[PDB]
């Protein structure tokens, strides 16, 4: 019950509210003045219970009607203020809003923080309740926001300000209202909220954050959000606005990492240095330094990688003297991938022709591509060795050499463009293998280029009726992955015409799946323009109509997180009815690629995939491991590996094959000794089937990629920056792997080399302002945010001290433990430039 | 093989602030859960073979199915099986049974009427052991532990790093530590660290009290310990946490005490499981005890327990970290200076800091305040801290 | 089958789809013969 002070205050409140019965002149001003005074005193204090509000439980009906009849001036406004404060505690949402709306304006700050928050919530509720039928109510709510937002800004309440500004769908005022000490908080809030908000508000929020960062001149972050938006005009605007040459070099490094090559005018000083950095010619050299820091110059051999000295030699000296072709292809992939990018191998460099001569047709192409893939990012160094094998006796393997070129020029660009020159006279080659090699090399060398000359040169291949189905598919995929995430009308129209003119009998083959691929590869991350795409694709008949629609639906929403598209895809998967299950497989890959945008969505996609596996039909069971591989590329999560190990022994050969490839992709480059042991056990168990052995050895090569210093992650910048080229590469490999026997185990091993398009390295090489390497002590650990929305860089814990260059595993980041240097980019990934601290004093 | 049964956990939703970002992440979780529900509801609804297989096998075996103990395998289809009443019967082994699974002492499903071997029971796990397995991972994570960097690093190198990165251990040649005892004054973070590692680990986790592994009947104690460790072996990557090992880890000594000798037999079986004849495999053991000096040397010796992680009373930096973590969900005022609580030598532990925060919240609620102040914390310090009586000598020492 | 709510954005999506749709736009007797059956 009450107290003496409480009872006296209750009596005073009751007297003040009861005096309003009649219309005496000295009632409305005195009583409302007293109520205003008490309410303001209680509300403008600590969060203590508002004692006047607790005591006040009257009815305002008489108060509302008298409001209607008495004092059209300020007294009704005082009454409105009082009833608004009273109804903030009660449930009078619309009335409580309109009391502040039409009553005494004064200011929302004069009431209290809680009153401001409640008014903000009610304003958001009304705005969501108000449609475009009338804009009369919108303007006063906007005026309320005009004062609500600065209140939150000045009282560290940026949460409510940002939320309200997202409800009203208007975010322009953040440009003119954000302070120096609060830009990071709101910017991080937006860059985290963009992933979960659906279309089209995510793009508006992204451009709002872009404008904020431009206003505060945080140019690297502006570049990050510009690549998030995937629009070149604002990237060019940021490039022009960058007046600091060190920031220019940093943004060139990040552009090269993302693979975005924008033409630079000669008006910008130091054009040559920026161009050569963006071409990423230096990377290999740094990689070499990397390797000579870890004493891993010496390349490995497949015999030691398989560890034959440990396998139980049940048949000794009688069952291993025969060298089958398929195991030779697997050993080529191993003695490639494992030793790749180190500039040397002990079996393909000194005994090349002898090795290649024990391969047949497809083995020739695979080994020729692996010869270039054993030396990465050295265009001249790679081609100096590739030319002789291009001059080979078996001119059919010439195409393979082109792959080598295309696999050597990957991740780099030259002014003279050796790849374009070398393949310009070979693209029009009538031989199917020659044209295939030419187009594949051109695509791999020019991933993400979007250069009009190469696209125009690739156009006539689609209209060539002579060109075979697999030539058409490889051409379509190369065109798509040269024009990743651009919605190029030229390529879209060309592929649409090619598929429209294609016959059903010729469409029934597996390679026709690669026709939507490039089309889909033209529309990565842009789901707005795909209504016309689906309308155009609706002309073709089912089932391939549904197949193409599903594939373009995946490609449109790559990482979008649109749960409605995932619901449609899950409905497709759950429909229990050969080619009919292709739709379900593509939809499963769609759930994977949409959910990999967000960590939460991905981890729930894990549970959905488990449910699909334990309760799905054979086609879904085959499809899921590819999805699991897509979800966690180069992220050896133990639960995923355990599920894949459980299903590697399944009685369905396709399911086991897909599970093995999922081991290879998920644990790629992590050098996981547990994964290596499990793969050795799988090789021992599957020692009889050539296909299982081939794919398990491929998985071992993938997991020993670069001796553990290479990753296939399509994500960068704390996994927030997507990579269109890498996403394209994994998409091609996975959709080809939807049919392992006909494509992977058939005539199309070269498709595996598309993963090298996604081949991106991990280091911590630190450069000075002049780009010389600089050893800096670095604190490396997990980025587990021990705070909420404090704006912290996840507050790296699990500390370990390192000297650069350093190797960072997936999910573990780094920070500068020394204040002597300041990084231009606060995200310590890849090559960075540290400016000497001017604030530090000796 | 029977790979690990890792506990399931929902993704962490951060920030923990009551903002729209938390709403969006939680609603994404709800979306995906509803997707799973819709798929799992429409799966069996659209299900239109093996039914003949079931109608034959189940009819042949019939219900109920008795559970007996295999004793001898006479022929390829005849076996001497002892029923639970201890009576042996020469019964037949039906065709639909894997002859390689039958081993002496195995649990075998028999027909109710003719007791013929109709199948083999695989698990036959003691209910007191299957309850030790953790199904719901605890919510406490490594981000909820203030300070304790050395202790967390040691426990990660022991039970976490070998699972994720066995490459270092295999390359250098070390066998990773397979036994850790978390010892120190109470309320320092031993059980909290066990909760955190259980949350983080991808391997199966078994939680023991060090006293539930003790049974009434004469031989069921060591047998229960053996069953628990065998279950840990089954799910190969395993972590066996035995809180309050003091209950059984006490030092061996000679007395009549007919129950104490069984106590010592149980602890002897435990140390045999830890390191005795035959290898232990890839199962780690985490032990916690307030008093370590009272433990038997043969239990905490290296090889059985490789690491002894000390949990001291938190220092100034650690105490400040505890206060920052445990008031993160609070709404602190501007007049609060936590430093005064962190300084002085009250010898307050992490649990003491948690109680201080809780009592400060209660003090604020007493004044009808949802935001705490410095005075509330000061009152809570004296209100809660009154634990020890004297603990100190007089003014002898200058 | 059944369609789940997914109330996170399904209401907004359906209302915006509705806006898009708006943008898009006795005897009383019987004659009988000789063998007539009558109740
Ligand atoms: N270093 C710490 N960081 C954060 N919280 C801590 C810390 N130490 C203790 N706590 C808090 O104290 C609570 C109780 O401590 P805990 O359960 O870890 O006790 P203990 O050290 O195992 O003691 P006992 O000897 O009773 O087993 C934990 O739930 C946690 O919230
Ligand atoms: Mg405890």
């Amino acid at each position: 019950e009450l107290s003496e002070e409480d009872k006296q205050l209750q009596d005073e409140l009751e007297m003040l509210v009861e005096r309003l019965g009649e219309k005496d002149t000295s009632l409305y001003r005195p009583a409302l003045e007293e109520l205003r005074r008490q309410i303001r005193s209680s509300t403008t204090s600590m969060t203590s219970v508002p004692k006047p509000l607790k005591f006040l439980r009257p009815h305002y009906g008489k108060l509302k009607e008298i409001y209607e009849n008495m004092a059209p001036g300020e007294n009704k406004r005082f009454a409105a203020d009082i009833i608004s404060v009273l109804a903030m505690t009660m449930s009078g949402e619309r009335e409580c809003l309109k009391y502040r709306l039409v009553g005494s304006q004064e200011e929302l700050a004069s009431w209290g923080h809680e009153y401001v928050r409640h008014l903000a919530g009610e304003v958001a509720k009304e705005w969501q309740e108000l449609d475009d039928a009338e804009k009369v109510q919108r303007e006063p709510l906007l005026t309320l926001v005009k004062e609500i937002v600065p209140y939150n800004m000045a009282h560290n309440a940026e949460h409510e300000a940002c939320d309200l500004l997202m409800e009203i769908e208007q975010v322009d005022m953040l440009e003119k209202d954000i302070d120096e000490n609060a830009y990071a908080k709101v910017c991080l809030y937006l860059t985290s909220c963009v992933n979960y908000v659906p279309e089209p508000e995510n793009s508006a929020l992204l451009r709002c954050a872009l404008g904020v960062f431009r206003k505060f001149s945080r140019f690297p972050e502006a570049l990050r959000l510009a690549l998030m938006l995937n629009d070149m005009e604002l990237v060019e605007d940021i490039f022009t606005s960058c007046k600091d040459v060190v920031v220019q070099k940093q943004m060139a490094f990040m552009l090269g990492r993302h693979g975005v090559f924008l033409e630079l005018s000669e008006d910008v000083e130091e054009y040559e240095d920026l161009t050569e950095i963006m071409s990423n010619v230096q990377l290999n050299s740094n990689f070499l330094a990397l390797a000579r820091e870890l004493d891993i110059m010496e390349p490995k051999v497949p015999d030691d990688i398989y560890k034959t000295h440990l396998e139980n030699n049940r048949f000794g000296g009688s069952g291993s003297q025969v060298d089958s072709a398929r195991m030779n292809l697997a050993s080529s992939f191993v003695n490639g991938f494992v030793n790749a990018a180190f500039g040397q191998d002990k079996l393909l460099t000194d005994d090349g022709n002898k090795w290649l001569y024990k391969n047949k047709d497809h083995g020739m192409l695979s080994a020729a591509a692996s010869l270039g893939m054993i030396l990465l990012w050295d265009v001249d160094g790679g081609l100096t060795q590739i030319d002789k094998y291009l001059y080979s006796s078996e001119d059919y393997i010439k195409s393979g050499a082109l792959l080598a070129c295309g696999i050597v020029n990957s991740g780099v660009r030259n002014e003279c463009d050796p790849a374009l020159a070398l393949l310009s006279d070979y693209v029009l080659h009538n031989s199917n293998t020659m044209r295939l090699g030419s187009i594949f090399g051109l695509g791999l060398a020019y991933a993400g280029s979007n250069r009009e000359d190469v696209l125009t040169l690739l156009l006539p291949v689609m209209g060539d009726s002579k060109s075979s189905m697999e030539v058409a598919g490889v051409t379509a995929l190369a065109c798509g992955m040269i024009a990743v995430g651009s919605c190029n009308g030229d390529v879209t129209s060309t592929i649409l015409q090619t598929i429209m003119e294609k016959s059903e009998t010729e469409l029934k083959d597996t390679y026709a799946r690669w026709l939507p691929l490039g089309l889909g590869l033209n529309h990565l991350g842009k789901g707005e323009a795909i209504e016309a795409i689906l309308a155009a694709l609706e002309v073709v008949s089912e089932p391939f109509r549904s197949f193409a629609n599903t594939l373009v639906d995946v490609c449109a929403y790559a990482g979008s997180g649109n749960v409605l598209k995932v619901q449609q895809l899950l409905h497709i998967c759950s429909e229990h009815f050969a080619d009919m299950g292709a739709h379900q497989g593509v939809a499963v890959l769609g759930i994977a690629l949409i959910a990999m945008g967000e960590e939460i969505g991905a981890e729930m996609a894990l549970r959905t995939f488990g449910h699909l596996l334990r309760y799905g039909e054979p086609t879904l069971r085959r499809a899921v491991p590819l999805a699991l591989a897509l979800i966690s590329v180069s992220n050896p999560r133990l639960n995923i590996l355990d599920t894949l190990s459980k299903f590697s022994h399944d009685a369905d050969p396709e399911v086991s094959y897909n599970s093995i490839f999922a081991m290879g992709m998920v644990g790629s480059g992590t050098n996981n000794a547990r994964l290596a042991a499990m793969l050795r056990q799988l090789a021992q168990y599957h020692a009889k089937d050539p296909n299982n052995l081939f794919m398990v050895r491929l998985a071992q090569g993938l997991t020993h990629l670069g001796k553990g210093t290479l990753t296939l992650c399509p994500y960068h910048s704390d996994r927030q920056l997507m990579s269109q080229v890498a996403v394209a590469g994994l998409l091609t490999v996975l959709v080809s792997f939807l049919d392992v026997r006909n494509i992977i185990l058939g005539k199309s091993h070269y498709v595996l080399y598309g993963l090298v398009a996604a081949m991106q390295p991990r280091m911590l090489v630190t450069f000075d302002e002049e780009l010389r390497p600089l050893p800096v002590s670095v604190r490396v650990g997990q980025a587990v945010d021990v705070v909420g929305q404090a704006g912290k860089p996840k507050t790296i814990t699990g500390f370990q001290t390192h000297t650069t260059p350093v190797l960072l595993a997936h999910g573990e980041r780094a920070e500068l433990a020394t204040e002597e240097f300041l990084p231009v980019t606060p995200i310590l990934e890849g090559f960075v430039i540290l400016r000497k601290n001017p604030n530090y004093d000796l | 093989t029977k790979g690990p049964d890792a506990a399931s956990k929902l993704p962490l939703v951060t920030p923990h602030t009551q903002c729209r970002l938390k709403l969006l992440k939680l609603e994404r979780i709800k979306d995906y859960l509803l997707m799973e529900e819709e798929f799992i509801r429409n799966q069996e609804q659209m299900k239109p073979k093996q039914e003949e297989e079931r109608s034959k096998v189940d009819d042949l075996r019939g219900t109920p199915m008795s559970v007996g103990t295999l004793e001898e395998i006479i022929d390829d289809n005849h076996a001497i099986v002892s029923t639970s009443v201890g009576s042996e019967h020469y019964v037949s082994i039906l065709s639909f049974v894997d002859k390689d699974l039958l081993e002496p002492g195995c649990s075998v499903l028999l027909n109710h009427k003719v007791h013929a071997v109709i199948g083999v029971l695989m698990d036959d796990t003691d209910p007191l052991v299957t309850v030790m397995k953790v199904e719901k991972a605890p919510q406490e994570t490594y981000a909820d532990i203030g300070g304790l960097d050395n202790q967390i690093q040691e426990i990660k190198e022991s039970v976490e790093l070998p699972l994720t990165h066995p490459e270092y251990y295999e390359e250098m040649g070390i066998k990773p530590p397979k036994g850790v005892i978390l010892y120190g004054p109470p309320g320092t973070g031993k059980t909290l660290l066990a909760k955190a590692v259980a949350n983080q680990t991808s391997a199966t986790f078994l939680r023991v009290v060090g006293s539930e592994l003790i049974q009434k009947y004469l031989g069921d104690g060591p047998k229960l310990v053996r069953e628990l460790f065998r279950v840990a072996e089954e799910h190969a990557p395993s972590i066996v946490f035995i809180d309050e090992i003091d209950a059984i880890g006490t030092k061996r000594y000679d007395s009549n005490s007919g129950g104490e000798r069984e106590i010592q037999r149980t602890m002897l079986e435990l140390l045999n499981q830890l390191d005795g004849f035959d290898s232990r495999g890839d199962v780690k053991v985490i032990m916690a005890t307030n008093r370590i000096e009272t433990l038997d040397p043969a239990l905490i010796r290296p090889g059985r327990i490789d690491r002894k992680i000390e949990f001291p009373l938190p220092d100034e930096k650690t105490k400040k970290r505890i206060f920052q973590i445990h008031t993160s969900r609070m709404t602190l005022a501007d007049d609060v200076t936590l430093d005064d609580l962190i300084m002085a030598k009250d010898d307050l532990s992490g649990a003491d800091i948690k109680a201080i925060c809780t009592e400060a919240g209660l003090m604020a609620l007493r004044e009808r305040r949802m935001k705490v102040t410095n005075e509330d914390f000061k009152k809570s310090k004296e209100n809660v801290l009154y634990k020890k009586q004297e603990g100190t000598p007089e003014g002898l020492y200058l | 089958k059944v369609s789940t709510a997914v109330l996170s954005i399904t209401a907004k999506a359906k209302k915006k789809e509705k806006e898009k749709e708006k943008k898009e736009e006795e005897p009383n007797f019987q004659l009988l013969d000789n063998p007539a059956r009558v109740m």
